[PDB]
DNA sequence: CCCCCCCCCCTTT
DNA sequence: TTAGGGGGGGGGA
DNA sequence: CCCCCCGGCCCCCCCGGC
DNA sequence: TTTCGGGGGGGCCGGGGGG
């Protein structure tokens, strides 16, 4: 048998945690994930239905979240073999689609591991399953993301899943079925002994001042901070400030900005000065855009009516420059426009940048004068959308008795059908039911059709109010009416 | 090419033994000693435990200067041998520190020899001690019937459950579109002792076993005639398999109650 | 396929050795001194339709290879499957296996290389730089923007240019010889006028001016004959209407416009390019005339492009030419 | 004729350490690595026809030597990298088992990485960290964004800036030296001035000139590789009288039969980089360009729709 | 001990 | 220059 | 006569500029 | 959100071959 020397070793492996304590940061989760799995079978004597102090003996499932390189598996492994658990272990390398899901660690969730029964803790018979890179499977239905959600609500041991974003619609199934752990950026402070031990074993000179900026380039990475010093280290052997510039610069991790970040750095003014304009370049703000081309446009348009301009040229009020950027976000929308259709012209994305996101903000670029909102217009189409399903399931309904298109059904038709649907209701109380099932007989009209048309109407005509006004005895006789009744079909399929 | 020199003198034996368990367990250490092979290997799910004997009598000219370990992926292993023929002897040669096997399939009819290489693999799964137990259920039933079964009560079911009473064996399977049972009792004839099914109960048992196990573990039926089952009240099951020097066990966990 | 004269004149004058190219003496040059010292190197043929691109890359293929070119080179384009697969499948596999029928080296042509899809760009390169030893590739094009950086590194660049006059001059007096024609000068000059340096079109023009003709073995096409076929407006009539435009009134200039159209049918799109042409050469005052001449005359032909309303369209014409016309006077 | 001359980029591509030029710190930092082994997980990202994969394939044959057949995996965008290729292939041969020097591992060569898919990087991550007492990951490419923030955090980051004429001019004097090359300095000024800092375009250049010409001065250079449109654009956009920015487009670019699409676009970048113009002016300007992209997408490429973009230009500038 | 400093992180289909 | 507001955690009158 | 291997459709998810 | 087109990955289906 041949070993491995030490000095073979990559830093991280060689100065890899061995126990909860060395972990640098995030201590309230790490006790949080520690004091879930000791009290895991205690929940489960409880059925999982008695919530603890801490509020998790109603989850069987935690699932730790965070940004890259700050030990989360680190602390996983550790909270399993520490409370003498039989670690079962999944990751990106292996196969979790449905049907191996189903095939494979679905058997294992009330099994005892054989393994845990030939090394004797009483726990140790019993797994703990460990889904790591989580966030690393694609697909909607056979990827088996809502398979293990699933999986989470009805485990018999405990499981842990872990993942880097935890707000991506992939990750919408894992709602509110495991007990969420965060694991924050580390800071300086909680690592500085760690790199100073490094670098006196290591036999290298590191000077405290500059650790900050180190953890900085990092973006907080540990696992990237000690790359860096073993990569720098080779032929550099004193780390000071006569260096740190040029091995910040050189090792500055570049990730693409979210939505919110995006419209923040946009919209600021300094960037649209000479001086800024020359520190970030009209590039550097189409790449800007490009973090997030579908995304941004949204983010410019929602939050441009919201600011204090820096940038007003004289004689120019605010008004006059929301006006034109409003014109530029028109002519950007017409380009995307172009982009999407039969041609699909994506060579004209950077012009859509330019249009959709910097022109504008270059117009009314300053100071957010307050909280930067995420882009309603998705949830208004979305809506819309709705709406004109159920209309065109009314207009169709009606399409026997009426001569019209839906849009003159909206328009035309609904307000009278108002004033014979709903005003007798507040008017004759029970007496009007008849007339009003009447008149829905003669349209083909269902209840929920009349929800729905009571649904649509705007301004002066809003009826939930006056809906919810009506006597609930008057709502449960028409109810009962309606369903004593045979009505008539419109459409037969 | 002297370390280790290990003489099938049919390849269809090594085949057939790999086949028996290729299907549940990839990587594999192989432990070569003078008294013969033996392996120890653990399934991903790790309920599943699979452990080989090869004894020094299976083979024609065994011989092991030292101990050595050797570490193959068993589908790599599976291709290889599926180029041998049943007729031609397999010899496996290992020297000092090997980065490979050789595996020869030698034709003595003919003048024809096939010379393979497999690269071993760096497997650091440690060794379980399995420590002799006495089980209160011991049942020898043919192998045939248990795959029959077993294939049967599959269909139905991801779980499949063992009941041992008094010269009485049942098998159940209840899932989603239906439910399915069997039921066996002791018999010997003299005639045809091979289809004698034997059964020593010191207690009633009854254990569960998931099905995706139990499939993987009647592969090894093309190796025995008769299969032999030890259950214990709350102990992993043991399913094995006898050969002519040897031996094919499967420990599965049954699941928790 | 009964025989070559079935051909549309454009197929059956294609060349079939370097010395029936025309138009491109420097690159013919410098490839056919590649090819005779053995010094071929990964080539980038970059030109605008009918300049000989293909031609030549079939030309020098039969001119290493010989009649037998066919079988030993391997030609992919456009309407062939050129996905990544077959860059990691058939041309990895032609790249890297000796030919079958000689001990020559490999020609891979990817023709209208600029159709290709990001990823099989990008698989080529570790193909054309690990094979280089035994296999070359040429890549032809007419857009330069749809050819990743990575491909334009390992290849040596020829630009095809626009065919100049003598080189159009030589290959009429070829078919004229061999279809037996006779030409006009004038009617060679308005050939050579339209075509606009593509071979193409003085083929399939002179195909058509041979078919108008009442007895093409003694009649000869005059430019008359060019004008009728093609449906094109005479020097003349441009002249005309450009003089009234700028002259008369607008009932006059009108009534003119109206008249020279309707004479021949002549399309307004036509007339607005011929004018464009002959106002370029124009010596202007003011800058700010030819600004709005071509903003103006640009909006009118992306209008005409989309249909509209064709006296309107020629009213903005004749409007926009007097309105930037009277910014010379002040 | 059959025959093929060995192309002078690979006849002359480097095979150690110290013949690579240009990223003298970063250069020095391999040697030292594979002076003591200890290879760590690395990223190395640049510009093309810089010397990345020559680094790469340097370094991996320094430290390993006899052994670099076997400890030695190499994966690029021509061959088969999907997620079962990580999953079986480059799984099995992290797990093979190899004796070597007390100081060297096992190398993957991952070049052209930024054209994998996300599904075989997320599969690289536990391969990465699990065998990596034997096995080491070098990653090539262009875009180092296209990397997926995971692997990035477990590899050491090595970005490749452009070379210098210096570097270009003192490579090509050597190769001229070892091909008795004849030439005359400003022909070795066009060539770095068209190669752009790609030592292999300037190597490609070098060559062609010397074979179809023999001399290497200046008219040669510049009838074997044409002056970078770029320029020319960049030329006709900072023209001050309309006339001369339309002179430049008819005789520079449309007479030499340079595309219409090729032209805008063209004019859309330089535009985007021009430094020298103030920012708002620019983004009327990209305006102006797009609108005409626009029309000639449409289908209406002609030299008058050009002509009046130029013409909007300068009404803009005035 | 509550309060403060200081930072990070969430708003988000 | 810090968009508003909530969470975490080291310091301390 | 029945079971297993492995080529081929078929479906579904995800970019699309530099 | 999403109007083609390319690419990838996973699921069945069925031909053929073997036993
Ligand atoms: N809190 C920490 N303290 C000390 N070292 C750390 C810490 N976090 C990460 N590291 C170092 O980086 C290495 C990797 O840590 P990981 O536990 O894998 O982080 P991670 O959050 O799981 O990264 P991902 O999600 O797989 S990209 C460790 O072996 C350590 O060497
Ligand atoms: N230099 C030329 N000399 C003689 N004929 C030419 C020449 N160029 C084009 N032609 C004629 O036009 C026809 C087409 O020539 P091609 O070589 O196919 O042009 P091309 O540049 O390849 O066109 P594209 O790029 O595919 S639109 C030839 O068959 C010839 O008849
Ligand atoms: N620093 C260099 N020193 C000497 N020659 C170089 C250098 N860089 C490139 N070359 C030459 O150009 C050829 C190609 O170099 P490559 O290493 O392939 O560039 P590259 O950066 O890997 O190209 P990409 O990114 O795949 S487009 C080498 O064989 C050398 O002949
Ligand atoms: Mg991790
Ligand atoms: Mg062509
Ligand atoms: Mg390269």
């Amino acid at each position: 048998d041949n070993v491995v020397r030490e000095e073979d070793k990559l830093w991280t492996v060689k100065y890899a945690p061995t126990n909860l304590q060395q972990v640098c940061g995030n201590k309230g989760s790490v006790m949080k994930l520690k004091n879930w799995l000791a009290n895991w079978e205690n929940s489960k004597k409880n059925s999982f239905k008695h919530a603890g102090k801490d509020g998790s003996g109603v989850f069987r499932a935690a699932m730790l979240y965070g940004p890259p390189g700050i030990g989360k598996t680190t602390a996983a492994h550790l909270v399993a073999q520490e409370l003498g658990y039989d670690i079962l272990e999944q990751n990106a390398s292996d196969v979790r689609s449905k049907t191996l899901l189903n095939a494979g660690v679905k058997n294992a969730l009330d099994n005892m591991s054989v393994v845990g029964y030939f090394k004797h803790n009483l726990n140790g018979k019993h797994f703990v399953i460990i889904m790591d890179e989580v966030d690393g499977m694609s697909g909607g239905d056979r990827g088996g993301v809502g398979q293990l959600a699933q999986f989470c609500r009805k485990t018999s041991t405990p499981l842990i899943l872990i993942c880097n974003e935890r707000n991506l619609p992939k990750m919408r199934p894992f709602d509110r079925v495991c007990l969420d752990i965060q694991f924050r950026r580390p800071d300086a402070n909680s690592i500085k002994s760690r790199l100073m031990t490094i670098a006196i074993r290591e036999k290298f000179k590191l000077d405290p001042n500059v650790i900050d900026r180190l953890i900085q380039t990092t973006r907080g990475d540990i696992r990237q901070v000690i790359n860096l010093l073993s990569t720098i280290s080779t032929t550099t052997k004193t780390i000071n400030h006569e260096n740190i510039n040029e091995i910040s610069k050189a090792w500055e991790k570049n990730i693409a900005l979210k939505p919110f970040d995006i419209a923040h750095k946009m919209l600021d003014g300094q960037i649209y000065s000479d001086i800024g304009s020359r520190n970030f370049t009209l590039n550097d703000k189409i790449a800007l855009y490009f973090d997030d081309f579908d995304f941004t446009p949204l983010m410019i348009q929602e939050n441009y009516l919201s600011t204090r301009p820096s940038v007003l040229k004289p004689g120019q009020s605010h008004l006059e420059a929301v006006a034109e950027a409003a014109n530029c976000i028109s002519l950007g929308d017409i380009v995307e426009k172009k982009i999407r259709s039969s041609e699909q012209l994506w060579s004209l994305l950077p012009l859509h940048a330019v249009l959709s996101s910097v022109y504008p903000a270059s117009k009314v670029a300053g100071h957010m004068a307050g909280r930067i909102n995420f882009t309603a217009w998705l949830g208004q189409n979305s809506k819309s959308a709705k709406y004109y399903r159920l209309l065109q399931e009314i207009h169709y309904h009606t399409r026997l008795g009426t001569s019209t298109d839906k849009i003159g059904l909206r328009l035309d038709y609904l307000p009278t059908f108002r004033k014979r649907l709903l005003d007798p209701f507040l008017k004759q109380g029970a007496d009007a039911i008849s007339s009003v099932i009447e008149v829905m007989d003669d349209y083909y009209l269902t209840k929920e059709d009349w929800d729905s048309i009571m649904e649509f109407f705007v301004g002066p005509d809003v009826t939930t109010a006056i809906i919810k006004k009506i006597p609930a005895t008057v709502k449960s006789g028409f109810t009962r009416k309606y369903n004593s009744m045979t009505h008539p079909v419109a459409i037969y399929r | 090419a002297s370390m280790l020199e290990a003489k099938f003198e049919e390849a269809s034996l090594f085949k057939r033994i790999i086949d028996g368990f290729k299907d549940c367990v990839q990587l594999v250490n192989f432990q070569c000693k003078e008294d013969g092979i033996i392996a120890q290997a653990v399934d991903d799910s790790r309920v599943l435990l699979v452990s080989l004997e090869i004894g020094v009598e299976a083979f024609q000219e065994y011989r092991c200067d030292h101990p050595v370990t050797l570490g193959m992926d068993l589908t790599s292993l599976s291709k290889i041998l599926r180029c041998g023929n049943n007729t031609d002897t397999l010899t496996l040669i290992a020297d000092n520190t090997p980065d490979s096997i050789i595996l020869l399939f030698e034709d003595t009819k003919k003048d024809r020899i096939a010379e393979y290489s497999l690269k071993l693999m760096d497997i650091d799964a440690d060794f379980l001690k399995i420590e002799e137990l006495q089980y209160d259920s011991t049942l020898s039933l043919p192998s045939s019937e248990f795959s029959k079964i077993v294939r049967d009560l599959s269909q139905l079911s991801d779980s499949i459950n063992i009941m041992i009473t008094k010269e009485t064996i049942k098998f159940v399977a209840d899932g989603d579109i239906g439910s399915g049972s069997v039921i066996i009792k002791p018999f010997v004839d003299m005639e045809h002792p091979e289809t004698s099914i034997k059964l020593e109960m010191d207690q009633p048992v009854d254990l569960t076993f998931g099905a995706k196990y139990l499939l993987d573990i009647i592969k090894g039926s093309s190796l025995s005639d008769r299969v032999g089952i030890r259950l214990s009240s709350e102990a992993p099951a043991l399913f094995q398999f006898d050969l002519k020097s040897g031996f094919l066990q499967f420990f599965l966990a049954p699941k928790f109650n | 396929k009964r025989s070559k004269e079935n051909l549309p004149w454009v197929e059956k004058y294609r060349p079939e050795t370097l010395d029936e190219v025309y138009g491109q003496n420097e690159v013919i040059t410098t490839v056919r001194k590649f090819v005779d010292e053995g010094k071929l190197p990964h080539l980038l043929f970059y030109g605008p339709p009918g300049t000989g691109k293909t031609s030549t890359i079939v030309a020098l293929a039969r001119e290493i290879y010989g009649k037998n070119y066919s079988n030993m080179v391997l030609e992919l384009n456009a309407s062939d499957d050129r996905g990544i697969d077959v860059v990691r499948n058939q041309i990895k596999d032609f790249a890297s296996t000796r030919q079958i029928f000689s001990k020559g080296f490999k020609l891979i042509i990817l023709d209208e290389a600029d159709a290709m899809t990001n990823a099989a760009q990008n698989a080529l390169r570790r193909v054309i730089e690990r094979y280089t030893k035994n296999t070359r590739f040429c890549v032809l094009a007419n857009y330069a923007h749809k050819l990743t950086p990575a491909l334009l590194s390992r290849c040596t660049r020829f630009r095809f240019q626009p065919l100049p006059q003598e080189a159009i001059e030589r290959r009429i007096a070829n078919v004229l010889v061999h279809e037996k024609l006779k030409l006009s000068p004038n009617a060679e000059k308005a050939l050579i006028e339209l075509s606009n340096g593509d071979m193409r079109r003085v083929l399939n023009v002179l195909q058509s001016c041979k078919a108008t003709l009442d007895n093409p073995d003694e009649d000869e096409i005059s430019d008359d004959v060019i004008y009728e076929c093609c449906g094109a407006p005479r020097p003349s009539d441009l002249k005309a209407v450009l003089k009234s435009i700028l002259e008369d009134d607008w009932g006059t200039a009108h009534y003119t416009l109206n008249k020279v159209r309707s004479a021949k049918g002549l399309a307004l799109i036509d007339l607005i390019e011929g004018i464009v042409k002959i106002l370029e050469d124009y010596e202007l005052q003011n800058e700010e005339t030819r600004v709005h001449l071509l903003t103006k005359l640009a909006d009118i032909e992306y209008s005409i492009s989309k249909g509209g309303n064709d006296q309107i369209q020629g009213s903005a014409v004749i409007g926009a030419i007097k309105a930037s016309f009277e910014n010379e006077t002040v | 004729t059959l025959s093929l001359q060995l192309p002078w980029v690979e006849k002359y591509r480097p095979q150690v350490l110290s013949d690579i030029v240009g990223n003298k710190e970063t250069i020095d930092r391999l040697q030292q690595i594979a002076k003591d082994g200890n290879m760590p997980h690395m990223i190395i990202s640049g510009m093309p026809g810089i010397g990345k994969t020559t680094s790469v394939h340097c370094l991996a044959h320094e430290l390993l030597g006899r052994s670099y057949a076997d400890g030695v995996l190499e994966l690029n965008a021509s061959d088969d990298r999907g997620i079962d290729v990580v999953r079986n292939q480059i799984k099995h041969f992290a797990q093979k088992k190899l004796h070597l020097p007390p100081g060297k591992h096992k190398i993957v060569i991952l070049d052209e990485a930024d054209s994998m898919t996300a599904g075989a990087q997320q599969a690289l991550r536990r391969t990465m960290e699990l065998y990596s007492n034997s096995t080491r990951f070098a990653f090539a490419c262009n875009q180092s964004n296209k990397i997926i923030e995971p692997l990035q955090s477990r590899c050491a980051i090595l970005r490749y800036s452009k070379l210098s004429d210096e570097d270009v001019l003192k490579r090509l004097l050597q190769i001229i030296k070892l091909e008795d090359v004849k030439y005359t300095n400003d022909g070795l000024e066009a060539i770095i001035f068209t190669a752009e800092g790609d030592m292999r375009q300037a190597i490609n250049n070098l060559q062609s000139t010397v074979a179809g010409h023999g001399l290497v001065n200046a008219d040669n250079v510049f009838k074997i590789v044409d002056s970078p449109h770029p320029l020319i654009v960049k030329k006709m956009l900072l023209a001050s009288n309309l006339e001369d920015s339309i002179q430049i487009l008819r005789t520079d670019l449309w007479k030499k039969g340079y595309s219409s699409i090729d032209i805008v676009t063209t004019s859309f970048r330089v535009t985007k980089n021009l430094a020298q113009v103030k920012e708002s002016v620019r983004l009327e300007m990209i305006k102006e360009i797009g609108l005409t992209h626009m029309r000639i997408l449409e289908g209406v490429g002609t030299y008058l729709q050009l002509a009046s973009m130029l013409a909007k230009i300068h009404k803009l500038n005035n």
